[PDB]
RNA sequence: CGGCCGUAACUAUAACGGUCCUAAGGUAGCG
RNA sequence: GCUUGAGUCUCGUAGAGGGGGGUAGAAUUCCAGGUGUAGCGGUGAAAUGCGUAGAGAUCUGGAGGAAUACCGGUGGCGAAGGCGGCCCCCUGGACGAAGACUGACGCUCAGGUGCGAAAGCGUGGGGAGCAAACAGGAUUAGAUACCCUGGUAGUCCACGCCGUAAACGAUGUCGACUUGGAGGUUGUGCCGGCGUGGCUUCCGGAGCUAACGCGUUAAGUCGACCGCCUGGGGAGUACGGCCGCAAGGUUAAAACUCAAAUGAAUUGACGGGGG
């Protein structure tokens, strides 16, 4: 888990080059298995993929 | 008869059938051949086989506009995905892009009831 | 799943390069999944028992 | 056959 | 719930001090605050069921605390019902 | 109560943006409110198309404000066809931090 | 109940 | 057959 | 032992 | 904790 | 908004079978 | 009187807890066009069905409803029923850390009251997808089914009703006590290590249990209070009452009849179970 490492107090929708980490090729959230993050952090995390993508600064799909 | 060059393959691989239909790069349909209208009923159309003679077919339906790149853009999870995308870079057409196109609702429809066979 | 096939490189190594990143995406495991509906009792039934042969 | 039934 | 503010003012004027919170008077007063600003609400929200279910527990908490002072200290209990307007 | 109002313009009307933040945030100050941030990113590659538009002008801010006025300028983006999208989101404290 | 169709 | 019973 | 039942 | 199991 | 013919181990009836036709052969209820 | 049970206050935390409103993206269907041409669809195989009045496919634009992929987890929250995109508004509960406060204010609860899945009912909306009924096509000795093509109620919304489910952990609530191990989740004190709370999953010890199993979240050891059982069938039926618009719910017998019914486990045999 990186966001516990850096002690992330909450994650950001802004901070996209940090969520595109977490995202695959797809566009699709990637598991806190295979990521290795917290829940806590992965529901963060959830929360500010979907909020980038509301907000176009992510896509949904890989085929819009 | 206009020279299109730059072709989309859309391959439509049903559980039941395989669609092939060439369109220009604007989605218009130049040619197009099916695994059912090739010589496949029943158990033989829903084969990999019968979805290649349906790829060379419709590569042979579009030969007078001389396409030369197709990017495939493959839909659906039948028999017919694989060979047919074979089938067309062995037509001699350039395949550039492959892209998955398959339909997936974020969620959307409730799908109908399962089969009890 | 979107493979731009790059220059000089063989045809069956991008194909398989689009058979790996359909595994990867599970877009034929999501159209298997989405053919009949489940029952929320069902899915949780089966929910249940991945877990119990996991353990 | 047969009453009580056959 | 009632503000930091709004639950200062009633440990102020039904209490003996500043710090005396556990008093009943102050317990049943901030009890009968909540209770009449969630009137509201609910006049509102009439199927908010699960929001409800803490509202009665406060009305209930309230009229165990009540039937405690009542049976310790009548003077007080009427005193205390005359304040917030309760008819019992 | 603190939010996050980020907004998206058509990229034609980057020239009102300017004109756009300042009537906003003069909503905000004239009911004794506060612009903590204030950042016109400017026009931005779109992940996906929003009414056939491929990119927009984005505007964050970070406001502590009564609960009223939000509520306004959220009807004000509403009903202004130049604000092709916008999120309001409540903060716990006032940001201040350059954003990402 | 039906037979005949009902 | 045939709802009619066949 | 068959298709009639075994 | 007291009802919830403490 | 139907006929026909057969069929239960006392008889009787026929849940049952076959059959011909119809756009469909009158259901619940009532008689 | 007391503070140890029970509460209150202060600060913070996590959460699909609830109610209201808004909105996003994907997909299905439909509509209108463009391209295109003989099939599509479906199945075990078919056929019904759709298609030269140009379908299916593909592209563009539009309409509308419903549900929220991934995240997602024997993860979380809720009294239970249940609750899942994102955003706001209103709102309930839980937990932790330090204190400070009240001073037994407690536990349980017949009757009573409220909440209560799905289906169903009433009135008014809505209706994409799905789908009882129904229609047609198959299969078959027949096939009122399973399979196929359609398809109405319904599923959705508002308000009111119903009050039941294998509403299950088939385990009432509260409190105390009694070896361990491995996890999940959520706080918190201290220098990745050491603790220390809450909630939760699995294994297992004593003990308990007919056995299966349960096993500090007990089915162990105890205490408080409530609910309920008394052979199988007849029967959760009849009659009466109460409730309900109705469907029905709830309370609840008797005659008669049988010498069983039943639970768990054991050895076989058997399986269109597996190896
Ligand atoms: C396949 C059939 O299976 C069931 O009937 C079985 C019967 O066909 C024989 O094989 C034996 O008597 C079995 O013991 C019976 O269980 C019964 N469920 C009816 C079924 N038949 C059909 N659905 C059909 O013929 O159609
Ligand atoms: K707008
Ligand atoms: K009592
Ligand atoms: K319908
Ligand atoms: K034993
Ligand atoms: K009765
Ligand atoms: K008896
Ligand atoms: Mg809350
Ligand atoms: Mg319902
Ligand atoms: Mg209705
Ligand atoms: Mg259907
Ligand atoms: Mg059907
Ligand atoms: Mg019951
Ligand atoms: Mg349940
Ligand atoms: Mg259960
Ligand atoms: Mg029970
Ligand atoms: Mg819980
Ligand atoms: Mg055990
Ligand atoms: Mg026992
Ligand atoms: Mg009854």
């Amino acid at each position: 888990c990186r966001f516990t490492a850096e002690g992330v107090q909450e994650i950001d929708y802004k901070d996209i080059a940090t969520l595109k980490n977490y995202i695959t090729e797809s566009g699709k959230i990637v598991p806190s298995r295979i990521t290795g993050t917290r829940a806590k952090y992965q529901r963060q995390l959830a929360r500010a993929i979907k909020r980038a993508r509301y907000l176009s600064l992510l896509p949904y799909t890989d085929r819009h | 008869r206009k020279q299109v060059s730059d072709g989309v393959a859309h391959i439509h691989a049903s559980f039941n059938n395989t669609i092939v239909t060439i369109t220009d790069r604007q989605g218009n349909a130049l040619g197009w051949a099916t695994a059912g209208g090739s010589g496949f009923r029943g158990s033989r159309k829903s084969t990999p086989f019968a979805a290649q003679v349906a790829a060379e077919r419709c590569a042979d339906a579009v030969k007078e506009y001389g396409i030369k790149n197709l990017e495939v853009m493959v839909k659906g999870p039948g028999p017919g995905r694989e060979s047919t995308i074979r089938a067309l870079n062995a037509a001699g057409f350039r395949i550039t892009n492959i892209t998955d196109v398959t339909p997936i609702p974020h969620x959307g429809c409730r799908p109908p009831k399962k089969r009890r066979v | 799943p979107v493979i731009k096939v790059r220059e000089n490189e063989p045809f069956d190594v991008a194909l398989r390069r689009f058979k790996r990143s359909c595994e990867k995406a599970g877009v034929l495991a999501e159209v298997r999944r989405r053919e009949f509906y489940e029952k929320p009792t069902t899915e949780r039934k089966r929910a249940k028992a991945s877990a119990v042969k996991r353990h | 056959k047969a009453x009580r039934a056959s | 719930s009632l503000s930091t503010e709004a639950t200062a003012k009633i440990v102020s004027e039904f209490g003996r001090d500043a710090n005396d919170t556990g008093s009943t008077e102050v317990q049943v007063a901030l009890l009968t605050a909540q209770i009449n600003h969630l009137q509201g609400h609910f006049a509102e929200h009439k199927k908010d069921h699960h929001s409800r279910r803490g509202l009665l527990r406060m009305v209930s908490q309230r009229r165990k605390l009540l039937d405690y002072l009542k049976r310790k200290d009548v003077a007080r209990y009427t005193q205390l019902i005359e304040r917030l307007g309760l008819r019992r | 109560r603190h939010y996050e109002i980020v907004f998206m313009v058509h990229p034609d009307q980057s020239e009102q943006v300017p004109g756009m933040i300042e009537r906003y945030t003069a909503a905000i100050t004239g009911a004794e409110g506060k612009i903590h941030r204030l950042e016109d990113w400017g026009r931005r590659q779109l992940a996906y198309p929003i009414n056939k538009l491929h990119k927009a002008h984005y505007v964050l801010m970070n406001v502590e404000a009564p609960q009223e006025v939000i509520d306004e300028l959220e009807t004000t983006f509403r009903f202004n066809d130049a604000v092709i999208r916008s999120m309001v989101m409540r903060t716990k404290h006032a940001v201040t931090e350059a954003s990402p």
